[PDB]
């Protein structure tokens, strides 16, 4: 069975060099025919390096100047270094084997997800977002400002899940906010209590904010 | 480099719908060796890309029948014979004849719902974001169909873009409809000196845009 | 005009 198991470093700061190592079972590098790329999915798809069995190797040329392929087929092991990081490399990496006789990319890793970031860890301010004076009633929370992610939201530590959407987080200075929206009844709140449950655990945070009338 | 540029970006159909995603070259596909390297992948949530066709029209070993490719040149097709749940994702066209390699920027199959207007709720800054010393304004525009939308705000009656960020749900798993919020982030100095906020949304659903506001002083 | 390699 082929697999192909990508591994980084997960956060680097901008400037810094990125090391990834792609290894590989159910093959060898060494067999005539085999070679193996890397792609990345930025914050679609791009193509950014190859290398063959006979240490062949192709570049996107944009890209060229900061990448470096490279493998030790005894290891069993290709790698890919890219320089002088910014925060567009932040993105998933994936290697992927193509073969002269099966010339495409059937086998790809999972992925390995990058972050480049000057942020240090930071947790969230939770917000009430209660409606004012201005049926159902649309309630929500907002996540502002924790890093890095993620954060998962709950109300009513997940008794209340009908009328949720919570939304992907986005980036404003270099951390993260994100907001959950939940509708009940107005019958329901603020009859009962609302509640949301936000856990951020590299800051170990566990905070309740119950949503009240403002 | 070699563009590759699918059509519609976007394909909203119902279960058991045929389904075509075309995808034009820049330049033609055609290799020195007499093939042409068009491939053809999936992406699922949560997935890595999984390869359907190879060579234009070459199903891989475990795709079902319903999927084929056609074409040659600039010019190629994906065809879905009949879409199943499991189709749903994006699918990407790819060229691996000329270097730099490259993919088209994917099609999201969806589902087709029925029209449906958002709801709009605005929210002003919290008392406890207000202490600490900053003021952030949320909209959420919640259950509409189709995807497509617009958001202004206004402050004092006066359009405001800068420090807006938005963010989308994918399609809801219950009624097929999209999701979004709208955060007008400022400094609590900039947020009062201003008295009106307002979001308004523009939707095909009705002609006039939906438009929710809120008084800081209220 | 470079080509990628397929052999």
């Amino acid at each position: 069975q082929v697999t192909l198991k990508e591994s980084g470093p997960g956060i680097l700061k901008p400037s810094q060099t990125l090391s990834l190592t792609c290894s590989f079972s159910g093959f060898s590098l060494s067999t005539s025919g085999m070679s193996v790329g890397w792609i990345r999915q930025p914050s679609g798809l791009e193509w950014l390096a190859h290398i063959w069995w006979d240490d062949d190797k192709y570049y996107n040329p944009s890209l060229k100047s900061r990448l470096t392929i490279s493998k030790d087929t005894s290891r069993n092991q290709v790698f890919l270094k890219i320089t002088s990081v910014d925060t567009a490399d932040t993105a998933t990496y994936y290697c992927a084997r193509r073969t002269t006789t099966a010339d495409y990319f059937a086998y790809w890793g999972q992925g390995t997800t990058l972050t480049v970031s000057s942020a240090k860890t930071t947790p969230p301010s939770v917000y009430p977002l209660a409606p004012g004076s201005a049926s159902m009633v649309t309630l929500g929370c907002l996540v502002k400002g924790y890093f890095p992610e993620p954060v998962t939201v709950t109300w009513n530590s997940g008794s209340l899940s009908s009328g949720v959407h919570t939304f992907p987080a986005v980036l404003q200075s270099d951390l993260y906010t994100l907001s959950s929206s939940v509708t009940v009844p107005s019958s329901t709140w603020p009859s009962e209590t609302v509640t949301c449950n936000v856990a951020h655990p590299a800051s170990s945070t566990k905070v309740d904010k119950k949503i009240v009338p403002r | 480099d070699v563009l590759m540029t699918q059509t519609p970006l976007s394909l909203p159909v119902s279960l058991g719908d045929q389904a075509s995603i075309s995808c034009r070259s820049s330049q033609s596909i055609v290799h020195s060796n007499g093939n042409t390297y068009l491939e053809w992948y999936l992406q699922k949530p949560g997935q890595s890309p999984k390869l359907l066709i190879y060579k234009v029209s070459n199903r891989f070993s475990g795709v079902p029948d319903r999927f084929s490719g056609s074409g040659s040149g600039t010019d190629f097709t994906l065809k879905i014979s009949r879409v199943e749940a499991e189709d749903l994702g994006i699918y990407y066209c790819f060229q691996s004849s000329h270097v730099p390699l490259t993919f088209g920027a994917g099609t999201k199959l969806e589902l087709k719902g029925a029209d449906a207007a958002p709801t709009v709720s605005i929210f002003p800054p919290s008392s406890e974001q207000l202490t600490s010393g900053g003021a952030s304004v949320v909209c959420f525009l919640n259950n509409f169909y189709p995807k497509d939308i617009n958001v202004k705000w206004k402050i004092d009656g006066s359009e405001r873009q800068n420090g807006v960020l938005n963010s989308w749900t994918d399609q809801d798993s219950k009624d097929s409809t999209y999701s979004m919020s709208s955060t007008l982030t400022l400094t609590k100095d900039e947020y009062e000196r201003h008295n009106s906020y307002t979001c308004e949304a523009t939707h095909k659903t009705s002609t006039s845009p939906i438009v929710k506001s809120f008084n800081r002083n209220e | 005009d470079a080509e990628f390699r397929h052999d």
